[PDB]
C-alpha cells in the first residue's frame, strides 16, 4: 500500500537560432546524474534523479526520444488506470524549454498524450468484450489566481466574464467542481479537437520572455469506467470500477522581481509561485508518506492540489517530467527547476531508532 | 575636498545616525540649529569641517546624510526633537506602510516608489562634492528595510556610480538573542548581492556589546541608546583621520585595500577601548599596550566570535588623541610574540595604523569617561565563519519545512531565489575555510 | 500614514467595540463630544489610525456596526460614548437570526451586507494607505458569525492584499450560553481560516477565571471582560500608533507568528493584572510581566499550553524599560522550557516596544501567542458538533433557509483537518 513519484528530467537540443549563434553548452551527463559548469568556472552543481532524459545528440547513447518518454513515464500510469487507481502526470518547465514537443509533440514526431491515448483505445478495442464495457469521460478546466475556470466551455456572446466555477467536498468521492462540463470522447479525433477548443481560451500574456507564456495551470481530467461486474441471478452490476486520470501542465516560476512586472502580471506570478509552492510541498511529503514516516499532506492550500486529494494520494502514481534548455544564456531560468525538482531524495542519510527486540513469551 | 556621504536605512539605522550625528556637532563645536558661536568668537578655523556638514551662507551648517525607514515613526521623531532644524527637510518619510520584516517589499513591491527620490538625492550631494566620495551605509539584518532597500540602493549605486568606496557599518544578528523569528532568511539574502556590490562590510552583535556594557561599564539595564554611542564612536575613530588633522591617515580607500585580501571576505568585525567608566577612568593609566591587548581580549570585541578557534588575516589599529608610536611599536611586537593570536603565513606585515591627535567627546548624558587616549581596531579574520554557519544551518532547518515562505512568494521572491542564495553563503564558507590553510610546497 | 476600520458585530461586538473606544478614548484623550482635552503632543500624531476628523476639532471614529438590532443600537446610543458614532454607520435590520447562522449569512445578511460594503468603501476611500481592517464578533451565535464571516469573504476579495483581523470570542467548554454554538462555529471556521490572516480567540471561562483568581474580583461582569480584550487590542496596535526603540504592525505579527498560513488561530494575554490591594507588594519590572504572560490562567483563550507546544510567540511592550532585559528574559524561557517550544525554528519569540505607556500604568505589555494547544478547541467542537450531525438535532432550521449537509461535512472536514496540522507537531 505504498506510492511512488518518478521525477524526471528533459534537456532539449540547440534550436537552429540558438545553434548558429554559438551558444556555450552549459549541461553536461553522466549517464543517471546531470550536472551544470558555468562559462565561469567556479562552481559546478551536480544533480541526481530517478531519470535523466539526454536528447542533445543523437549520437549519444542512451538517447531518450518520444517513444523512449513514452514507454518509461506514460505506461505504468496506463497500467494502474486499469488495474482501478488514479493517475496524475505534471509536466513543467519555464517559456523556451519546449514543454509541448514532449507532452504533444508535432504531426511527424508525436509526444505523450496521443500515444497514451491511442494505446489507451488499442486496449480497450483489444478487451472489449459482451461482458465488459469501457466508458470514457473527458474535462479540461484551468486554475488562474486561484480561481477555477473551464476552458472547454464556448464562452457566451458577451463581455470578459470571470467564471463561477466553484469547488465541493463530496464526502466519500472526494472534491469536485460546480457545473463542470463532462464531454464523451471515442476516438482521439475527437479528444484532438475538444484539446484545441480548449488552448484556446486559456490566459495568456505577453512578458520580456516571449508573447506566449502561459499564466495559468491547465488541468486534463480522464475519467474512464470499467462495467464487468455482471450478477448470475440477475442482470445486474454488484460494482463498476472508476479510474481518474489528470495530465497537468504547470506555469513558469516567473521571477516578477528581475522582470520588472506590475500590476495583473505581477498578481500572477505570486499565484503561480504559491501553486509550485504548496506542490512541492506535497510531493515532498508525499515522497515520505512511501517511507512510512507519518506526516500532514497539505492539499487545501491550493486549488490545485484540493482538487487532486484523490488522485495524488493513496493507492496512487503520480508522475512528472520537467523540461530544461542546455544554453549558457537560461542559466537561471533553467537551475530553478533543477531546484524545484529535488523531490529524488528518498534514501539520502536517514537516522535510525529501533526498540523492538526478541519479543517472545 | 575630502567628503564623505552618510546613508542610514530602517530604526537601527536612524537609531545609529542620530546617535553619530549628535557626536559630529559635538566635536566641532556646532549647535543643533546648525550655527557656531565658536567661528564667531574666534575667527578663523574650518572647524565644522566641509567633509560631514555643507555650509550656507548664514554661517548655518547642513549635513551630508539622508536617512529612509518606510515606517514614519522613526523620521517623524527626528522631525520633533532637538535635531528637526539642522537636517535638509527631504528625509524620506516613504512610510505609508512598513517593509513587514520581509526582503521581498524592500528588494521589489514596497521599494519601488521610494529609490528614485533617494538617487536623486544622493546625486543632488554628489555634485555639492568636489573630490573625494564614499558611501556609509548604516543598515540592520533579518529586518526588511535595512536589507531589502540596502540591496536595491548597492546594486544601482555600483551601476550609476562604481568606482567608490562603500562601507556597510551593520548589526549582525545575535546567535541565542534576536528580536525576530525570519531574521536568517533576510540575513542570507543580503549577503548574497552584498557580496558582490559591496567594498568592505564592517558588522556588530547587539548581544556581544550588552556583555561589553554589563561586563566593563557597570551597566545593569541599558537602552539602546547606550549601545550607539560606542557605535558613534567607533565611526569618529574611523572618520577622524579624514575630518582632522594627525601623523598617519587613513582615508576609507585604505580600509577596503589593506583588510580586503581577496573580493569575497570582506565582512569584517570591529572593537574600541570601552573597558573605560568614569569610576573606573581612574584607578588606570589607559596607555596604548594596554589598549592595543586589550582590542583582541575576547569579551570586548562587538561581535561574538571566539577567534582563537581561528585567524587572523588583516588589522587596523587606529587611535586618538595622546600616541607616541614607540609605544605602538611596542605593542604590536609584544602581540606578534604572543601564540594564542594565530597569523596567516601570508600576512607577516600584518597590522595598520591610523593616529589621529584630536582625542574623543564625551556626549552629556554618556556611560563612558573622558580619556586622554582612544582606539579603534578593525580586523579581518577567518572565525566569522562560525559567526555565518548559525544562520547557515538555522535556514536549512525552517526551509525544509518551506516555513515563513509564503509571505515572501506574497511579494514576487521564487522559491528557488533562496538556494541561490545559500549556495553562495556555502561558498563564501569554503573561501574562508581555503584562506586559513597554511601553503605547501 | 497607516489607518484601520472597526466593524462591531452581534451582542458581545456592539459591547466590546464601546469599551475598546471609551479606552482609547482615554488615550488619545478624547472626551465623548468628539473634543480633544488631552496634554501630550504625541496623542494626536498619530491619532489618524483609528479616528478621523470632523470641523471644530472634534474627532469621529471609524467605527462600522452592523447588526444594531435597536436593543443594542439604543443601548450603545443612550451610553457615555455614544455621541461621537457615526449614525450612517449605525447600522442595522430587523427580524434578527435567532442563533442561527444561515439567518445571518444566507437569507438577511444577504439583503444587508450591500449597504454594509457601502459604508466600508466610503470609510476606505478616504484614509490614504490602508494597512488593514478589525473585527470583534461572537462565534456560536447567528449574526457574528454569518454576517461577520459574509462581510469576510468580501472584503477580502475586494482588498485581498491587506489585513483582516478577527477579535473572536469562541464557545466555552462547560456551560454554553448556546445550544447551537457548534454548528455555527463550524461553519464560520471553515470560512475564517481560508479568509483571514490572523484571529485571536478569545474564550470568556478563561476571562471569568482571570478575573476571580488574578483580580480577586467578586462580582464579574461582562463589562470588565470586555475592559480586558480592549487592552488587548490597544495593546496590539500601541507599536502603530505610538512610538519606541523598536516599532513594530500588525503586517510584522502576520508575518512571523503564521509561518504557515492556516495555523492563524492565537492565544492572547495581558500584564500586569492584578488586584487593588495587592498592588502593593508587587514589584512593576520586566521578569515579573514575563512570568504572568507564559503562565496558563492569563491565557484568555481556555487552552492550557503546557499540553503542546507554542509554534510562535509575539510579545509588545508598553513604557521605558530596557532592551536587554527584555531579550535577555525570553531567552531565558526559550532555554529553560524548551519542550514547550519547537525545535525546527531555532527561534519563537520576538518582541516590539512602545516609548510611552497606558494612561494609568508605568509599564504593560501584551502577548500573542500560536499553540498547538488551541486544537483542543476545535476538537472539542467536532466531538459536540457530529452527535448532533449523525441524529440531525438542529437541522431543520438550517435547511429551511436554503443550505444542504454537504456544506456542513465541508467544514467539519476542515476543522478536523486542521486538527491534524496542529497535531503534526507536539509529539517529538
Ligand atoms: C491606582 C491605580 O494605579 O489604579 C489602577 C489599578 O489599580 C490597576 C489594578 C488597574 C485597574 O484595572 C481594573 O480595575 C480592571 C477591572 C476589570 C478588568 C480589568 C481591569 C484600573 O481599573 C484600570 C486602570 O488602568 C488603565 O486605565 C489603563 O490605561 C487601561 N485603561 C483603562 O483601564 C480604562 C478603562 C476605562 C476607561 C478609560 C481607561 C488600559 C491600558 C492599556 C490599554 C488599554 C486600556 C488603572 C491604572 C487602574 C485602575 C483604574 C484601578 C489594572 O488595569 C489594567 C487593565 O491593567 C488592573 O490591573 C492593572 C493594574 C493597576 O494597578
Ligand atoms: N544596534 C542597534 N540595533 C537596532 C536598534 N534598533 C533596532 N535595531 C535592530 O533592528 C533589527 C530589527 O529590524 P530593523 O533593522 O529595525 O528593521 P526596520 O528598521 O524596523 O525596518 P523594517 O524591517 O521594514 O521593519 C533588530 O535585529 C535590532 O537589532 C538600535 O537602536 N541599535
Ligand atoms: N465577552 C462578552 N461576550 C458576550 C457579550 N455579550 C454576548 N457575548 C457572547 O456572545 C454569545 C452570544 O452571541 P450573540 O451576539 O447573542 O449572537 P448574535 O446576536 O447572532 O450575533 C454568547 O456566547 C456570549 O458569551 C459581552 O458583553 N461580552
Ligand atoms: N527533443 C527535442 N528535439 C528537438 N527539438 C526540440 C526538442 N524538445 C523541444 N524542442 C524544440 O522546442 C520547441 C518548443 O518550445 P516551446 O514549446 O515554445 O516552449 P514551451 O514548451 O515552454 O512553450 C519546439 O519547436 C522544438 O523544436
Ligand atoms: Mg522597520
Amino acid at each position: 500500500s505504498n506510492s511512488q513519484v518518478t521525477v524526471a528530467v528533459r534537456v532539449r537540443p540547440f534550436s537552429k537560432r540558438e545553434k548558429t549563434e554559438k551558444a556555450s553548452q552549459v549541461v553536461f551527463t553522466n549517464g543517471e546524474e546531470i550536472t551544470v559548469e558555468h562559462p565561469d568556472m567556479k562552481q559546478v552543481y551536480s544533480f541526481i534523479y530517478d531519470v535523466s532524459f539526454w536528447s542533445f545528440d543523437e549520437c549519444h547513447p542512451g538517447y531518450a526520444s518520444q517513444t523512449t518518454v513514452y514507454e518509461t513515464l506514460a505506461a505504468p500510469l496506463l497500467d494502474r488506470a486499469f488495474e482501478g487507481y488514479n493517475t496524475c502526470l505534471f509536466a513543467y518547465g519555464q517559456t523556451g524549454s519546449g514543454k509541448s514537443y514532449t507532452m504533444m509533440g508535432l504531426n511527424e514526431e508525436p509526444g505523450i498524450i496521443p500515444r497514451f491515448c491511442e494505446d489507451l483505445f488499442a486496449q480497450i478495442a483489444k478487451k472489449q468484450t459482451s461482458e465488459v464495457s469501457y466508458h470514457l469521460e473527458m474535462s479540461f478546466f484551468e486554475v488562474y489566481n486561484e480561481k477555477i475556470h473551464d476552458l472547454l466551455v464556448c464562452k457566451g456572446e458577451n463581455g470578459q466574464r470571470k467564471q463561477p466555477l466553484r469547488a465541493r467536498e463530496h464526502p466519500v468521492s472526494g472534491p469536485y467542481v460546480e457545473g463542470l462540463s463532462m464531454n464523451v470522447v471515442s476516438s482521439y479525433s475527437d479528444i484532438q479537437s475538444w484539446l484545441e477548443l480548449g488552448n484556446k481560451q486559456r490566459a495568456t500574456a505577453a512578458t520580456g520572455m516571449n508573447d506566449k507564456s502561459s499564466r495559468s495551470h491547465s488541468v486534463f481530467t480522464l475519467v474512464m469506467t470499467q462495467t464487468k461486474t455482471e450478477v448470475v441471478e440477475g442482470e445486474e452490476h454488484d460494482h463498476r470500477i472508476t479510474s481518474r486520470i489528470n495530465l497537468v501542465d504547470l506555469a513558469g516560476s516567473e521571477r516578477c522581481s528581475t522582470a520588472h512586472s506590475s500590476g495583473q502580471r505581477l498578481k500572477e506570478g505570486v499565484s503561480i509561485n504559491k501553486s509550485l509552492l504548496t506542490l512541492g510541498k506535497v510531493i515532498s511529503a508525499l515522497s515520505e508518506q512511501a517511507n512510512g514516516k507519518r506526516v500532514f499532506i497539505p492539499y487545501r492550500e491550493s486549488t490545485l492540489t484540493w482538487l487532486l486529494k484523490e488522485s495524488l494520494g493513496g493507492n496512487s502514481k503520480t508522475a512528472m517530467i520537467a523540461t530544461v534548455s542546455p544554453a549558457a544564456s537560461n542559466i537561471e531560468e533553467t537551475l530553478s527547476t533543477l531546484r524545484y525538482a529535488t523531490q529524488a531524495r528518498l534514501i539520502v542519510n536517514i537516522a535510525k531508532v529501533n526498540e523492538d527486540m526478541n519479543a517472545k513469551l | 575636498m575630502r567628503e564623505c556621504i552618510s546613508i542610514h536605512v530602517g530604526q537601527a539605522g536612524v537609531q545609529i545616525g542620530n546617535a553619530c550625528w549628535e557626536l559630529y556637532c559635538l566635536e566641532h563645536g556646532i549647535q543643533p540649529d546648525g550655527q557656531m558661536p565658536s567661528d564667531k568668537t574666534i575667527g578663523g578655523g574650518d572647524d565644522s569641517f566641509n567633509t560631514f556638514f555643507s555650509e550656507t551662507g548664514a554661517g548655518k551648517h547642513v549635513p551630508r546624510a539622508v536617512f529612509v525607514d518606510l515606517e514614519p515613526t522613526v523620521i517623524d521623531e527626528v522631525r520633533t526633537g532637538t535635531y528637526r532644524q539642522l537636517f535638509h527637510p527631504e528625509q524620506l518619510i516613504t512610510g505609508k506602510e512598513d517593509a513587514a520584516n520581509n526582503y521581498a517589499r524592500g528588494h521589489y513591491t514596497i521599494g519601488k516608489e521610494i529609490i528614485d527620490l533617494v538617487l536623486d538625492r544622493i546625486r543632488k550631494l554628489a555634485d555639492q562634492c568636489t573630490g573625494l566620495q564614499g558611501f556609509l551605509v548604516f543598515h540592520s539584518f533579518g529586518g526588511g528595510t535595512g536589507s531589502g532597500f540596502t540591496s536595491l540602493l548597492m546594486e544601482r549605486l555600483s551601476v550609476d556610480y562604481g568606482k567608490k568606496s562603500k562601507l556597510e557599518f551593520s548589526i549582525y544578528p545575535a546567535p541565542q538573542v534576536s528580536t525576530a523569528v525570519v531574521e536568517p532568511y533576510n540575513s542570507i539574502l543580503t549577503t548574497h548581492t552584498t557580496l558582490e556590490h559591496s567594498d568592505c562590510a564592517f558588522m556588530v552583535d547587539n548581544e556581544a556589546i550588552y556583555d561589553i556594557c554589563r561586563r566593563n561599564l557597570d551597566i545593569e539595564r541599558p537602552t539602546y541608546t547606550n549601545l550607539n554611542r560606542l557605535i558613534s564612536q567607533i565611526v569618529s575613530s574611523i572618520t577622524a583621520s579624514l575630518r582632522f588633522d594627525g601623523a598617519l591617515n587613513v582615508d576609507l580607500t585604505e580600509f577596503q585595500t589593506n583588510l580586503v585580501p581577496y573580493p569575497r571576505i570582506h565582512f569584517p568585525l570591529a572593537t574600541y577601548a570601552p573597558v573605560i567608566s568614569a569610576e573606573k577612568a581612574y584607578h588606570e593609566q589607559l596607555s596604548v599596550a594596554e589598549i592595543t591587548n586589550a582590542c583582541f581580549e575576547p569579551a570586548n570585541q562587538m561581535v561574538k566570535c571566539d577567534p582563537r578557534h581561528g585567524k587572523y588575516m588583516a588589522c587596523c589599529l587606529l587611535y586618538r588623541g595622546d600616541v607616541v608610536p614607540k609605544d605602538v611599536n611596542a605593542a604590536i611586537a609584544t602581540i606578534k610574540t604572543k601564540r594564542s593570536i594565530q597569523f596567516v603565513d601570508w600576512c607577516p606585515t600584518g597590522f595598520k595604523v591610523g593616529i589621529n591627535y584630536q582625542p574623543p567627546t564625551v556626549v552629556p548624558g554618556g556611560d563612558l569617561a573622558k580619556v586622554q587616549r582612544a582606539v579603534c581596531m578593525l580586523s579581518n579574520t577567518t572565525a566569522i565563519a562560525e559567526a555565518w554557519a548559525r544562520l547557515d544551518h538555522k535556514f536549512d532547518l525552517m526551509y525544509a519545512k518551506r516555513a515563513f515562505v509564503h509571505w515572501y512568494v506574497g511579494e514576487g521572491m521564487e522559491e528557488g531565489e533562496f538556494s541561490e542564495a545559500r549556495e553562495d553563503m556555502a561558498a563564501l564558507e569554503k573561501d574562508y575555510e581555503e584562506v586559513g590553510v597554511d601553503s605547501v610546497e | 500614514m497607516r489607518e484601520i476600520v472597526h466593524i462591531q458585530a452581534g451582542q458581545c461586538g456592539n459591547q466590546i467595540g464601546a469599551k475598546f473606544w471609551e479606552v482609547i478614548s482615554d488615550e488619545h484623550g478624547i472626551d465623548p463630544t468628539g473634543s480633544y482635552h488631552g496634554d501630550s503632543d504625541l496623542q494626536l500624531e498619530r491619532i489618524n489610525v483609528y479616528y478621523n476628523e470632523a470641523t471644530g476639532n472634534k474627532y469621529v471614529p471609524r467605527a462600522i456596526l452592523v447588526d444594531l438590532e435597536p436593543g443594542t443600537m439604543d443601548s450603545v446610543r443612550s451610553g457615555p460614548f455614544g455621541q461621537i458614532f457615526r449614525p450612517d454607520n449605525f447600522v442595522f435590520g430587523q427580524s434578527g437570526a435567532g442563533n442561527n447562522w444561515a439567518k445571518g449569512h444566507y437569507t438577511e445578511g444577504a439583503e444587508l451586507v450591500d449597504s454594509v460594503l457601502d459604508v466600508v468603501r466610503k470609510e476606505s476611500e478616504s484614509c490614504d494607505c490602508l494597512q488593514g481592517f478589525q473585527l470583534t464578533h461572537s462565534l456560536g451565535g447567528g449574526t457574528g458569525s454569518g454576517m461577520g464571516t459574509l462581510l469576510i469573504s468580501k472584503i477580502r476579495e475586494e482588498y485581498p492584499d491587506r489585513i483582516m483581523n478577527t477579535f473572536s470570542v469562541m464557545p466555552s467548554p462547560k456551560v454554553s450560553d448556546t445550544v447551537v454554538e457548534p454548528y455555527n462555529a463550524t461553519l464560520s471556521v471553515h470560512q475564517l481560516v481560508e479568509n483571514t490572516d490572523e484571529t485571536y480567540c478569545i474564550d470568556n471561562e478563561a476571562l471569568y477565571d482571570i478575573c476571580f483568581r488574578t483580580l480577586k474580583l467578586t462580582t464579574p461582569t461582562y463589562g470588565d471582560l470586555n475592559h480586558l480584550v480592549s487592552a488587548t487590542m490597544s495593546g496590539v496596535t500601541t507599536c502603530l500608533r505610538f512610538p519606541g526603540q523598536l516599532n513594530a504592525d500588525l503586517r510584522k505579527l502576520a508575518v512571523n507568528m503564521v509561518p504557515f498560513p492556516r495555523l492563524h488561530f492565537f492565544m492572547p494575554g495581558f500584564a500586569p493584572l492584578t488586584s487593588r490591594g495587592s498592588q502593593q507588594y508587587r514589584a512593576l519590572t520586566v521578569p515579573e510581566l514575563t512570568q504572568q504572560m507564559f503562565d496558563s490562567k492569563n491565557m484568555m483563550a481556555a487552552c492550557d499550553p503546557r499540553h503542546g507546544r507554542y509554534l510562535t510567540v509575539a510579545a509588545i511592550f508598553r513604557g521605558r524599560m530596557s532592551m536587554k532585559e527584555v531579550d535577555e528574559q525570553m531567552l531565558n524561557v526559550q532555554n529553560k522550557n524548551s519542550s514547550y517550544f519547537v525545535e525546527w525554528i531555532p527561534n519563537n519569540v520576538k518582541t516590539a516596544v512602545c516609548d510611552i505607556p497606558p494612561r494609568g500604568l508605568k509599564m504593560s505589555a501584551t502577548f500573542i501567542g500560536n499553540s498547538t494547544a488551541i486544537q483542543e478547541l476545535f476538537k472539542r467542537i467536532s466531538e459536540q458538533f457530529t452527535a448532533m450531525f449523525r441524529r440531525k438535532a438542529f437541522l431543520h432550521w438550517y435547511t429551511g433557509e436554503g443550505m444542504d449537509e454537504m456544506e456542513f461535512t465541508e467544514a467539519e472536514s476542515n476543522m478536523n483537518d486542521l486538527v491534524s496540522e496542529y497535531q503534526q507537531y507536539q509529539d517529538a
